[PDB]
């Protein structure tokens, strides 16, 4: 389920 | 034990013939593309281009600053002056919003299917409320797990593995996928595998509009049962989408409204034929001539309507007579059911119904339920089949009227008796007025409720929804946040203004939005009632771009109009041109300072 | 509402031809008691 | 597939670069000139041989503290010169002549910033604006008239992106943060006539200001595509390559294999998905990838700085023959890709003020 967390406006 | 590994071994023979076909279409693509690119090509070797020119030193701008793109090899490092750019003054910023005038409905949201961006300054913090909002969706994210579906024989092939040839195959179909559905779902389109197509936009039945010539001669109810059902007396209207079912229509209504002028005034009537005519009231060899199932349709139709006036029907259908219909008719009914056709005259006539009395219930109204004077409920049609409009009233316990709407018949005292108010219904002494609701165009006689609902001019003024009697807004950024909302021309304190429309949504999904919405810090929602809210984000007003004040010029009432919680505003104080528009949101305080803190003024003493 | 608009779409009524289930619609608002029979006669009037 | 990086420069201003463009909008023979943005400095330059690309005139923001994002060419017929449009953090679209030396249009009216940039393929005086706002302006830059929004009422409920038009310029496509691909049919006879009345006006006409359209349903649309937010996505003429942060690369085509893009309903929903040519290593959104002007192959970086490059001819993604380029050196991220006029010379552009320059090895 974390792979449903984005928070990407760069880079991890 | 599951379909998937034999529906990747289906697919990969269904597969293995679309190579070619893979093929086919991206190489044809290419031929389209060949043609489209030298198509533009033409044209661009066509249009001549100017070719450019570098910077030379400009005299009078010389302090200025200077850069240097740096190679990253070896090669000189290259130097330019910067130049600046023309300046542009700045807008507030505003959501792609959509105009609206009225008020609709959606279903509360079951999935999350967005997951908005923030600025990721406070993610940091409270990074955990996003997964705390999937648990307000119960984790059911967008995307979860779907790959496609399965279809044609492989769909087939869930069938069999219903069957022991083969027991746990069937289980997994419905245990994985999120359209799995049930294995019992499984058995009914193994029963829906006879056809494996919908039969039509239609009951399975034939049931075609009549004006379509192979309509089937379809009985009055069924013929009937489709407008009903998509029909919404409540505004009057079809898919009314602010209101899906409402009630059957079934009701008591007198039979002998008509004068009965009963002559031979069609050749071959049910008169011109004493004895013909004879048999029309007890009953209450045709000729050769036929009737379509189409023309018996509305036979079945009409007989519902007046079960008496034959002549109409022949003032209806150019096809026959009265007669051969009026024979028809009496063939008709000689084998179908009898109708109610009642009449009846209440015990209630006059007196004993004075509106003081519907202010005595008004007491029990009160002295048990409306103390709080804050619990108000959505509207709904207090129906009794059999019972009185008892103490479990529909509307009792909602603690309303017996709206028109309803089927609280018209001796229920609970009915609003009226809005008589014979200067207008506009101020104090008005009941209606003091009534949350619009005066009714029915009651409100003494006021020009209904008096030429055309034109606009009126001495009542709680007659503004029933037509739109809307001011010319402005729009503009605010003095004091972003954009802004202003009037046109003055107006006087205690007047209308337009209504404030909305979407109606529930409290949880806004409740889910809003905390989403205030960590944008959004507010497009009022509060509509104890049990619903108004959505404005997407779909809104003209109002909905204004301000707000501690104390405005204008203020907003509590509507309901026609059974619909709405939401109006209205002068606080005098207004001329050219003045913002605020008013109270009433917030918390802790809310009104972080929300609308701003409040335009300075300190006097 | 009833003549006002057929005063203006009966000619698209008369050319989709759906006169006798135009009716039906007009069926129900005696049913629902919004018109009574006299201005039934109106709209099949219009329509010829 | 036969490339090298043969040069590399990086500006000073050290802030993140931007919209890169290359001017296919030229004639031949003549000098070849790019030109890319940065956060608010806009850069013009031309490569040449030797590796050497000579330094040209740019410009740069001086007083809106705003962030540019985005930017494309421009050219009138009219003045028979070339022009350029570059946008950002306030999404007002400017359009600056190096012969005129500035940017003498204004057009200002978007909500919070634009994400997408084209002109039509056909006018040279047409652009839709799909910002931050979920809006799609369309602006006719010569006449300086606004035409209709795109969306509203059946608008984009999250951001929106990544919008293309179709080469002959009767579809558009756009998908964004929503994961919804909504999609319009240009050749609207409504719209058909609303840019031909577009094309002419006088303010001084009438008092009533020139009324453009709202168009609401899209012709096609589903986020069944990618679970996750969809960024590049083109024409691939009849098809439309599409790609995720998931690091897949796919076309799809609506309905079914023999559905043709014109004659399907707008309400239809039935999705045809094809295509294999992905990647890795590069999780996360807002790149650009970039498609020849012949349209014969297909090119991209990695934000680990290598790049993911391929054809456009009869090799499809039955085994999707990889081509990965790359180079040491750069490795921060490749915000922006772009080429040459053709299948010569490319330019890598990385976050950290700095570009490098691929050749062919042909
Ligand atoms: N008087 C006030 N002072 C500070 N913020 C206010 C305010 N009135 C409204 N707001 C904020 O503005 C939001 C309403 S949307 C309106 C935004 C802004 N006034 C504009 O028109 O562009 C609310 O969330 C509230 O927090």
């Amino acid at each position: 389920x974390x792979x449903x967390x984005x928070x990407x406006k760069x880079x991890x | 034990k599951r379909v998937k590994s034999e529906y990747m071994r289906l697919r990969q023979l269904k597969r293995f013939r679309r190579a070619d076909e893979v093929k086919s279409m991206f190489s044809s693509n290419r031929q389209k593309i060949l043609e489209r690119t030298e198509i533009l090509n033409q044209e661009w070797k066509q249009r001549r281009i100017q070719p450019v020119h570098i910077l030379t030193s400009v005299s009078s701008l010389r302090g200025t600053r200077e850069c240097s793109v740096t190679s990253d090899l070896d090669f000189p490092t290259q130097v330019i002056p910067l130049k600046t750019l023309n300046a542009v003054a700045s807008v507030p910023i505003m959501y792609s919003w959509s105009p609206l005038q009225q008020n609709f409905m959606v279903e509360d949201e079951t999935v999350l299917h967005n997951i908005p961006y923030m600025g990721d300054e406070v993610l940091d913090q409270d990074g955990t409320f996003i997964e705390e909002l999937i648990k307000n969706y119960d984790g059911k994210v967008h995307g979860d797990r779907e790959c496609g579906f399965i279809n044609d024989e492989i769909f087939v092939e869930l069938v069999n593995a219903l069957g022991q040839y083969s027991d746990k195959i069937f289980e997994a179909i419905s245990s994985m996928f999120p359209d799995k559905g049930t294995a019992e779902e499984l058995k009914e389109k193994y029963k829906e595998l006879t056809e494996q197509q919908l039969p039509g936009a239609l009951p399975p039945e034939c049931t075609p509009n009549i004006d379509g010539p192979n309509a089937k001669s379809v009985q009055r109810e069924q013929s009937l049962h489709s407008f009903h059902t998509l029909f919404c007396r409540r505004c009057f209207k079809y898919d009314c989408f602010l209101h899906f079912h409402a009630t059957p229509n079934t009701y008591k209504r007198k039979n002998t409204e008509t004068a009965l002028d009963n002559k031979p005034c069609g050749p071959q009537c049910y008169q011109h034929l004493e004895g013909a005519k004879e048999f029309a009231a007890a009953l209450t060899p045709p000729e050769n001539v036929e009737w379509s199932g189409a023309e018996a349709s509305m036979f079945r139709v009409l007989i519902g309507t007046y079960y008496d006036n034959f002549c109409a029907i022949a003032r209806l259908i150019g096809t026959k007579t009265c007669r051969q219909v009026y024979e028809f008719r009496v063939k008709e009914s000689s084998i179908i059911a009898p109708a109610p056709a009642e009449d009846v005259d209440t015990p209630p006539r006059k007196k004993k119904r004075k509106h003081r009395l519907w202010a005595a219930h008004c007491r029990k109204i009160q002295l048990k339920k409306d103390g709080s004077s804050n619990h108000v409920y959505n509207y709904q049609p207090c129906d009794h089949p059999r019972q009185p409009c008892d103490s479990s009233c529909p509307c009792v316990i909602a603690q309303n009227f017996c709206e028109k709407f309803c089927q609280c018949s018209s001796e229920c005292q609970n009915r609003f008796p009226g809005c008589r108010c014979k200067a207008q219904c506009n101020t104090k002494q008005c009941p209606c007025y003091l009534a949350v609701r619009e005066c009714d165009p029915d009651l409100c006689l003494t006021c020009g409720a209904a008096d030429h609902w055309d034109s606009k001019n009126v001495s009542c003024k709680n007659c503004s929804i029933q037509r739109g009697s809307k001011k010319h807004l402005l729009l503009a950024p605010s003095d004091v946040a972003g954009w802004g909302i202003f009037i046109k021309d003055p107006v006087q304190k205690n007047e209308f203004i337009s209504e404030y429309c909305g979407e109606i949504i529930s409290q949880d999904e806004a409740d889910r939005r809003g905390k989403v919405y205030d960590k944008y810090m959004c507010s497009f929602l009022f509060n509509l009632n104890n049990d619903f809210v108004v959505d404005a984000t997407r779909k809104g007003n003209k109002i909905r771009f204004a301000n707000h004040s501690v104390n405005p010029n204008c203020y907003a009432k509590v509507m309901m109009v026609n059974g619909d919680h709405r939401i109006g505003i209205f002068a606080k104080r005098a207004i001329q041109t050219g003045e913002e528009l605020f008013f109270d949101y009433r917030y918390s305080q802790a809310d009104a300072l972080k929300y609308v803190g701003i409040e335009r003024e300075m300190e006097i003493p | 509402a009833c003549m006002l608009f057929v005063e203006n779409y009966g000619q698209k009524i008369i050319k989709k031809n759906l006169c006798r289930n135009f009716m039906l619609h007009l069926v129900s608002m005696h049913d629902f008691n919004l018109i009574s029979i006299m201005s039934i006669d109106k709209a099949v009037t219009k329509l010829r | 597939y036969s490339f090298k990086c043969v040069n590399s420069l990086k500006e000073d201003h050290n802030q993140p670069l931007f919209g890169v463009q290359f001017n296919w909008h030229s004639k031949e023979g003549d000098p070849l000139v790019f030109a890319t943005v940065g956060s608010n400095r806009v850069t013009l330059y031309e490569c040449h041989s030797q590796g050497e690309i000579r330094l040209l005139q740019s410009y740069v923001d001086a007083d809106a503290d705003e962030n540019f994002y985005t930017c494309a060419w421009t050219y009138d017929s009219n003045t028979s010169h070339p022009l350029l449009a570059v946008a950002g953090s306030r999404g007002i679209i400017r359009i600056i002549n190096p012969i005129t030396m500035q940017c003498i249009k204004h057009y200002v009216g978007h909500g919070n910033a634009i994400n997408e940039l084209k002109f039509h393929p056909r006018d040279p005086n047409l652009l839709l604006s799909v910002s931050k706002d979920h809006a799609l302006r369309l602006w006719n830059i010569q006449t300086d008239t606004l035409v209709a929004i795109f969306g509203g009422v059946e608008g984009h409920r999250d951001e929106v992106l990544s919008a293309d038009y179709d080469l002959l310029g009767e579809k558009i496509m756009s998908c964004g943060m929503d994961h919804s691909l909504k999609l319009w049919r240009i050749n609207s006879k409504r719209m058909m006539n609303a840019i031909k009345e577009s094309y002419d006006y006088n303010p001084n006409k009438t008092n009533r200001p020139f009324i453009s359209q709202k168009i609401h349903f899209p012709d096609f649309s589903t986020r069944d595509i990618h679970r996750n937010y969809v960024d590049c996505v083109r024409w691939l003429g009849d098809l439309i390559l599409s790609k995720s942060c998931e690091n897949a690369i796919v076309c799809w085509k609506p309905g079914k294999m023999e559905d043709d893009i014109d004659k399907i309903k707008p309400s239809e929903s039935n999705v045809t998905i094809l295509g294999r040519f992905d990647y890795s290593q590069c999780d996360i959104w807002y790149m650009r990838f970039s498609m020849d002007f012949w349209q014969k192959m297909l090119a991209l970086g990695n934000q680990v700085g290598k790049l993911y490059v391929w054809d456009l001819e009869v090799e499809d993604p039955h085994k999707a023959k990889c081509t990965t380029l790359t180079h040491h050196k750069c490795g921060a991220a490749i915000r922006q890709t772009s080429f040459s006029r053709d299948s010569s010379i490319l330019i890598a552009v990385c976050d950290d003020a700095s570009i490098w320059r691929w050749d062919r090895l042909r």
